[PDB]
RNA sequence: CGGCGAGUAGCGCAGCUUGGUAGCGCAACUGGUUUGGGACCAGUGGGUCGGAGGUUCGAAUCCUCUCUCGCCGACCA
RNA sequence: CGCGGGGUGGAGCAGCCUGGUAGCUCGUCGGGCUCAUAACCCGAAGGUCGUCGGUUCAAAUCCGGCCCCCGCAACCA
RNA sequence: UUGAGCCUUGAUGUGUAGGAUAGGUGGGAGGCUUUGAAGUGUGGACGCCAGUCUGCAUGGAGCCGACCUUGAAAUACCACC
RNA sequence: CCAGGGCUACACACGUGCUACAAUGGCGCAUACAAAGAGAAGCGACCUCGCGAGAGCAAGCGGACCUCAUAAAGUGCGUCGUAGUCCGGAUUGGAGUCUGCAACUCGACUCCAUGAAGUCGGAAUCGCUAGUAAUCGUGGAUCAGAAUGCCACGGUGAAUAC
């Protein structure tokens, strides 16, 4: 379909297919089928158009792909031009939430290039 | 080891089909010791290829063994001087009991979707030995005979 | 134009989900069903979200309560 | 001096002829093996073509100019 | 201006005559081996044979052409 | 001793379909035999050892044409090679 | 003596682990079978509230009786159908709970969102001979809080030794 944005996957049920949009995982597709009257079962193939409208202003309740990128994105640089601690850590580029960076954290730093 | 020559172990029997090479056969497939896991593919194995087979369950089986049961297999042994393969004969409890591991690690690589289906079709194909647990069984018995010269 | 060379360009009706249903003339081959359209797009209020940035301040007497 | 011939990774050598992306060995670096070193196994990095300017869409290559270092002779009364 | 010959995986060799049934040696990878390296045995990946036409129930070999390398003997604008 | 050319009795080359050690088409579809047959014994020869052949002679006056399936016609007579 | 900071830094290298890369699995629902141990400025039912971490109310228990405490793999049924995928859970954002004078440096946990590397691992190298390896959960000490460590406990349960 176009749910939101963009949602086209097929072959899924309704909960799974629900989680492609930038916003949504396993229970808050639970919470759109379930406020939607839609059994969790079905198929997007198999979803009448009387159905994938009652989804569309379902899903319009929670912030989701478009909007959400820019709300995250503003949050951090909210941190990043406050200078603060977690702020500074954004900028090099290391983790945030109070880990060791002795020996690991290759995700925030990537690759041990040299 | 060095001094113990120890006698062997006390099998249960099947409980599907009272069987003892059976019951070797789902320990070979058992992993983490979830033996009642071992046993639902083997019996769900067992009843998918005797269909396709038209024999019965054991003896659907035991003729696919033979089609990788070896009888010659080589060994480093040294000497002399430095050391070569010599082949020598396999003693016949061990000789079943390779063939089983053979199998059960042939069909752990095949590309199907489950154990069940993978190993239904790897023991039938074995019954017109063309699977790759035969071509196991052919591989060690050309270096086998490429090494007759040591005896 | 030239004949034989274009693609079949044929006249199709198009309905959205505001109930806005118009007729064009396009290649997609009959009957697009479409979500969204002109006036249907939330280009009134939903461009105006993320410009409603929120305070800080308030979220302190929020907690603060008091 | 003239003529020819070189300059390419830390070093020694290819590629140039015949224009589009530069290899080779050693060395280096990381891991392994060993009590440790060497040796040996894996891995991996590094140059951008002496310099300058042209030609060309584009130059390590084609031209020219100096630079550096080779090789040849710079003779007859 | 003429006699016949060689061109075959990345690299080298047979099977050409007597037509069908593309094999090896190394180097690359995967096993087995060993305290480790080397060696060694098994299996595999890479070419449809320099190129263009012929016929037959089937050709990668035979039939001519055409190209490159020959090994020679030939060659008086 | 011996090539090489040459005269000539005589000799040669089953992929498969599927009886077929048969070169290409046929001419013509019957040669044949009691101036003593099919089947055989073997000395051999040949050999992808697949398979055919002939000679003291046993047997000793009958064997066998396209039929059989064949892409083909049958040293059953056959021409030139 | 005190406050604040450090012992937690981070181009990198190593050791020991944990979780993975899935179908012998994931998820959903239902359901069975343990042992050992701790508990009073402690363990904390039941009930009520909260999606949840938890909160309120609060019996009982210095304990074979009370609480921690529903063992989990298992088994049934359904779904997924070999995809970086309903695998994996890192990281990050937001919103919280609890402990404690205090959680910025620098706690654990929950919720929502995010959803990276990873498709079985080079040369090498380790452990293990039977209720063992492997795998599954539980408890304890230390401790206001803070373990994948340590020390214990049981569940299922091999292969092989010429």
């Amino acid at each position: 379909a176009r749910i939101a944005g963009i949602n086209i996957p097929d072959h899924k049920h309704a909960v799974i297919a629900l989680t492609s949009i930038y916003g949504v995982g396993k229970t808050r597709s639970k919470a759109i089928l379930a406020a939607a009257g839609i059994a969790e079962d079905v198929k997007i193939s198999e979803l009448s158009e009387g159905q994938i409208d009652t989804l569309r202003d379902e899903v319009a309740k929670f912030v989701v792909e478009g909007d959400l990128r820019r709300e995250i994105s503003m949050s951090i640089k909210r941190l990043m031009d406050l200078g603060c601690y977690r702020g500074l850590r954004h900028r090099r580029g290391l983790p945030v939430r109070g880990q060791r960076t002795k020996t690991n954290a290759r995700t925030r730093k990537g690759p041990r290039k040299p | 080891p060095r001094r113990r020559v120890i006698g062997q172990r006390k099998i249960l029997p099947d409980p599907k089909f009272g069987s003892e090479l059976l019951a070797k056969f789902v320990n070979i497939l058992m992993v983490d010791g979830k033996k009642s896991t071992a046993e639902s593919i083997v019996y769900s194995a067992l009843e998918t290829l005797a269909q396709r087979s038209g024999k019965s369950e054991l003896e659907a089986f035991e003729v696919a063994l033979e089609n990788v049961r070896p009888t010659v297999e080589v060994k480093s042994r040294r000497v002399g001087g430095s050391t070569y393969q010599v082949p020598v004969e396999v003693r016949p409890v061990r000789r079943n009991a390779l063939a089983m591991r053979w199998i059960v690690e042939a069909a752990r690589k095949r590309g199907d979707k489950s154990m069940a289906l993978r190993l239904a079709n790897e023991l039938s194909d074995a019954a017109e030995n063309k699977g790759t647990a035969v071509k196991k069984r052919e591989d060690v018995h050309r270096m086998a005979e490429a090494n007759k010269a040591f005896a | 134009m030239k004949k034989d060379i274009h693609p079949k360009y044929e006249e199709i009706t198009a309905s959205c989900s505001c109930g806005n249903v118009m007729k064009i003339r396009s290649t997609v081959g009959h009957d697009l069903n479409l979500d969204v359209c002109s006036k249907c797009h939330p280009f009134f209020t939903g461009k105006q979200r993320d410009v409603a940035t929120g305070g800080r301040v308030d979220r302190f007497n929020k907690r603060f309560n008091i």
